[PDB]
RNA sequence: UAGACGGUGAGAGCCCGGUACGCGAAAACCCGGCACCUGCCUAGUAUCAAUUCCCGAGUAGCAGCGGGCCCGUGGAAUCCGCUGUGAAUCCGCCGGGACCACCCGGUAAGCCUAAAUACUCCUCGAUGACCGAUAGCGGAUUAGUACCGUGAGGGAAUGGUGAAAAGUACCCCGGGAGGGGAGUGAAAGAGUACCUGAAACCGUGUGCCUACAAUCCGUCAGAGCCUCCUUUUCCUCUCCGGAGGAGGGUGGUGAUGGCGUGCCUUUUGAAGAAUGAGCCUGCGAGUCAGGGACAUGUCGCAAGGUUAACCCGUGUGGGGUAGCCGCAGCGAAAGCGAGUCUGAAUAGGGCGACCCACACGCGCAUACGCGCGUGUGAAUAGUGGCGUGUUCUGGACCCGAA
RNA sequence: AUGCCGUGGUGUAAAGCGUGGCAGUGAGACGGCGGGGGAUAAGCUCCGUACGUCGAAAGGGAAACAGCCCAGAUCGCCGGC
RNA sequence: CGCGGCACAUCCACCUUGUGGUGGGUGUGGGUAGGGGAGCGUCCCUCAUUCAGCGAAGCCACCGGGUGACCGGUGGUGGA
């Protein structure tokens, strides 16, 4: 029988607490500090270099804009076409997201890496220029 | 109470495909015309951050 | 929970107090000054626990060289004259005897006498 | 593997299966310590509070001089350091309930009935009191026949009102719904008692 | 159907108030139904013409100066204020981030509206890995009282006899206060100064040392005296009782020799003639909140992991796919995609992908695996809990100004 | 003369280099040697030195002694060199 | 250097063969700021077990114990 009195946790899993500033046999009066300076007392903040003009004020903008518009997609190999599917059929956006390589409510689009074997036939958007030869040289076919 | 990250060097620092941090270079905005074609290009493209700036640039975008 | 501090804080005031009586002053009733004298009164043990190694030898050596006197030859050529005949007597050993045993220490002097080079400055 | 049913003053009437998906998974002694601890944290209930120096009554002012008399310069007259000042990283209202998922709650609890199904601990009757107006010395009497222990957890449908009161007041008994089964609970038992309706309650939940 | 909690001369379901579970309201107020009462409707509807009328005025638009929105006057739209100017009623007017044109959406300048949500001076009923008298409200005690201030305001300290007062009848010393003997009680080692009664500090009795000595007060050597328990060989009162000395040992003291510059902070360096402490007792300083950020330990599931609000539960239990992070990168972006950007370039780079130790296979090669194979099944791996170190925002280790 | 850069031997456990966690430190002091400023004064100042000790190092020696000489304390010992 | 006690690191043989113990080699253990590793004592909760008005806690003395914080036994006081 396993009772309250038989359970233990994982040996490692509970190290315990350092606690400072409790006497000369552990960290001491100054706590790990030391100095007599802002750090001894305050928090130096990162963006901050002594006085000099800093790491994000030397280094120029990185150059240019973010899309509003930018409609992605998400990806699935024609690699793993082959190997959740090694006997062929319709290839849905629907039926990949149950088979978990790709993402709920959002755009396919089939690229080439690897290679295909079985006679796939997959319902996508927008194909790869190198995908259009993979399936179709099995005998597939790629509509939208 | 939910953490800032820093709103400029998230303008002046991107990061690539395996975890690096990348930037661009400085002494090409303006004055020109005395640097001759093999420093203009010398300071083109983008670099890794170096190895002992990456630890208050982590700490500036995360 | 809220703790009160004072079961577990008057454990080191106990035995502190307890191994500094004899003392005499503030540093025999008060904890402050108690602590302060076990800080000197433990320093100054281990400082003569090693020193009196170097103080018991300094007392067999003088009454070696007061019992080696009376059979006329020094320490400085007792000691010689002991290593040569192969006495690894110690020193203790060599006094106790000098002191309750008269006519056997004597016995140790004419054997380092006998054993030792006959032109004692000749060069060797 | 093999339960059968018992009745109230009376004979084994029938037998009902426990399946292996939900009482034969491996023991595993370093889930169910961290699954119990996360639910007494859910049970403290986190009221108690201190006043730091910003909320002890008064205090506004600067008491006296600062350089003139030759004692300390003071500042507040509620500062952590005197007789009746605010308390310093005193205690503040928490919550403490933990987050764990829901399949390390699942798997500890299906160890922990595992755990006394091997042993031979789960039991099954069909009702508690062969009535409808409840009774406790005769489901005394019933459970001292079942088991000799100090510990019984009987676990009963929530409408069945008639036997629910009849092991209210048994000292070292605990009462609960099927779809309350939790670790804490199994593991302080020696003894589960299901009922049919109760136990097919449970079984059905899981496939 | 009562083992909640508290009281009773100590840990009580069966002694008591009660709990579980049932019963109860003259009157008052709250709510609900039916009546009375109060109001409303009982003339329009459908097709059709498209001429005319109307559809909220010093309002909208535009302009000047401001306010506020992610938006600090900027290319600045929607929204509001003041000052000028000031239309139109469906072919009308306004918005869709200057602006025009086309399209889609909508009818401003009149009004009213339950629910979901914020709060607790107060009322009753529950609860605490909250406090137990320097804590917890400032306030368990004349408590916003005494006291301080002209005033606004500031603002304390003080709880415990015993189960029951049975609170020491009576006698003695004393003016009394206080004691002693008696007594009450289990206890006066509980006497209205009162449970337990520590430490500083203050007496008294006693063993040892101390009036020729220069002492961070100790420590190592070390004689002598006193005390208490024991083997030996004796006195043998011996069942005695251990009578006395010698030897050994625990405990106290320490004549006397050697070494020895208190603690703390700050410092190049302190015994210090640098700073702090009269002594004791209590109190007084890296703590919390967040699915935060980075690493690391450990458990779960694993190409997936996980839920938030919320819902149903007498709880810690069960549901909940919105979402987040993984799943493929390059680029300023259109984009293209195991590749992409730069470029006139299958030139070179930048970042990113890409497995062998074989056999077989191999235009086979002296040899050596490059190109390519079914497995011989090279090892990738993330996400979510709880721990620890550091960190971000908040007072953020604690005290301190003018 | 030394010192430094590279390579081939021999020797050496607690050397190095790369990448993360966490640091402290950035007021030094005197002594030996080499030089600047000063008056070849200074317990003066500012440098160099795979130079030492102190700092952060007790013990023995220089009468006493942060910095000089000898030597690096794990604890015991009424033991030797 | 000689004889005993303890600790760390590696090496050599052995067993689940690092989740590690056993056995002998050799080296090593002054330390401030500071980093890492492992523990003692007080108080609260839960599970199990045990002692308590035939005297708990707390407080005082004495005889002992552990490498350190500190721990135990007996007596006295006292009253949950
Ligand atoms: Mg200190
Ligand atoms: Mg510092
Ligand atoms: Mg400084
Ligand atoms: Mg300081
Ligand atoms: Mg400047
Ligand atoms: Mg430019
Ligand atoms: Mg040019
Ligand atoms: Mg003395
Ligand atoms: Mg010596
Ligand atoms: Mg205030
Ligand atoms: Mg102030
Ligand atoms: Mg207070
Ligand atoms: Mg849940
Ligand atoms: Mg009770
Ligand atoms: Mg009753
Ligand atoms: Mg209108
Ligand atoms: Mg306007
Ligand atoms: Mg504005
Ligand atoms: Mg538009
Ligand atoms: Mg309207
Ligand atoms: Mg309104
Ligand atoms: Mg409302
Ligand atoms: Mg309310
Ligand atoms: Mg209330
Ligand atoms: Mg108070
Ligand atoms: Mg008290
Ligand atoms: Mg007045
Ligand atoms: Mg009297
Ligand atoms: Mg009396
Ligand atoms: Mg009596
Ligand atoms: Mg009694
Ligand atoms: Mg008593
Ligand atoms: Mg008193
Ligand atoms: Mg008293
Ligand atoms: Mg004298
Ligand atoms: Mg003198
Ligand atoms: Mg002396
Ligand atoms: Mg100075
Ligand atoms: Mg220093
Ligand atoms: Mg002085
Ligand atoms: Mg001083
Ligand atoms: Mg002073
Ligand atoms: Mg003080
Ligand atoms: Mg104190
Ligand atoms: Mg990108
Ligand atoms: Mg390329
Ligand atoms: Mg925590
Ligand atoms: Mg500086
Ligand atoms: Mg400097
Ligand atoms: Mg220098
Ligand atoms: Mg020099
Ligand atoms: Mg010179
Ligand atoms: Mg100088
Ligand atoms: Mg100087
Ligand atoms: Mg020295
Ligand atoms: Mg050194
Ligand atoms: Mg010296
Ligand atoms: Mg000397
Ligand atoms: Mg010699
Ligand atoms: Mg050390
Ligand atoms: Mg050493
Ligand atoms: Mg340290
Ligand atoms: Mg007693
Ligand atoms: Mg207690
Ligand atoms: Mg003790
Ligand atoms: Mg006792
Ligand atoms: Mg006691």
């Amino acid at each position: 029988t396993l009772k309250l009195h038989d359970l233990r946790p994982a040996r490692g899993s509970k190290i315990a607490r350092t606690r400072v500033g409790r006497g000369d046999g552990s960290k001491g009066k100054t706590a790990g500090r030391g100095t007599k300076g802002t750090r001894a007392r305050k928090q130096v903040p990162v963006t901050f270099e002594g006085g000099q003009m800093p790491i994000h004020m030397r280094l120029p903008k990185l150059k240019g804009f973010r899309n509003r518009f930018r409609t992605e997609y998400e990806i699935v190999n024609v690699g793993d076409i082959n190997r959740l599917f090694p006997q062929g059929g319709a290839v849905g956006v629907d039926d990949l997201v149950a088979k978990g390589a790709v993402r709920k409510n959002a755009l396919v689009k089939v690229l080439g890496d690897g290679k295909l074997t079985a006679k796939v036939d997959v319902s996508a958007h927008k194909f790869s220029g190198s995908a259009r030869a993979k399936i179709t040289a099995a005998g597939g076919s790629a509509t939208e | 109470p939910k953490a800032k990250t820093h709103s400029g060097a998230s303008k002046r620092f991107r990061r690539t495909g395996t975890g690096k941090i990348v930037r661009q270079k400085a002494n090409r905005r303006h004055l020109l015309e005395h640097k001759p074609s093999t420093r203009t290009r010398r300071l083109d493209g983008r670099t890794v951050v170096a190895a002992n700036d990456t630890k208050r640039v982590t700490s500036l975008l995360n | 929970a809220r703790v009160k501090r004072a079961v577990n804080a008057h454990k080191k005031r106990r035995s502190i107090l307890k191994a500094s009586r004899g003392y005499r002053g503030q540093r025999s009733r008060l904890y402050r000054k108690a602590k302060e004298q076990q800080l000197h009164s433990l320093n100054y043990a281990y400082r003569d626990r090693r020193a009196r190694k170097g103080e018991f030898r300094k007392l067999w050596i003088a009454r070696i060289n007061a019992a080696a006197r009376l059979n006329d030859i020094t320490y400085n050529r007792l000691i010689q004259g002991l290593k040569a005949a192969g006495v690894e007597v110690d020193r203790k050993n060599l006094a106790d005897i000098a002191i309750s045993d008269p006519a056997a220490f004597t016995a140790l002097v004419d054997v380092a006498r006998a054993a030792l080079p006959e032109d004692v400055n000749a060069p060797s | 593997l093999k339960i059968d049913v018992k009745t109230p003053a009376g004979k084994v009437d029938g037998a009902i299966e426990l399946p292996a998906e939900l009482f034969d998974v491996p023991a595993n002694i370093a889930l169910m310590h961290q699954v119990v601890t996360a639910q007494r944290a859910a049970a403290r209930q986190g009221t108690h509070s201190t006043k730091t120096r910003g909320e002890v009554s008064g205090g506004g002012r600067k008491p006296y001089r600062q350089k003139g008399t030759g004692r300390a310069r003071q500042g507040s007259t509620r500062a952590p350091q005197f007789t009746g000042g605010g308390v310093v990283h005193g205690p503040k209202p928490r919550d403490y309930s933990q987050r764990t998922p829901k399949k390390m709650i699942a798997a500890a609890l299906r160890g922990a009935l595992s755990d006394r199904a091997r042993n031979g601990r789960i039991h099954a009757i069909t009702e508690l009191v062969e009535g409808q107006n409840p009774s406790t010395k005769s489901a005394r009497a019933f459970l001292a026949s079942l088991t000799e222990r100090k510990q019984v957890l009987v676990v009963i449908g929530r409408s069945d009102e008639a036997g629910a009161k009849s092991v209210r007041n048994l000292p070292g008994v605990h009462i609960l719904a099927p779809d309350q089964l939790n670790t804490y609970d199994v593991l302080r038992a020696d003894d589960v008692v299901f009922s049919v309706e109760a136990l097919n309650a449970y079984i059905a939940a899981n496939t």
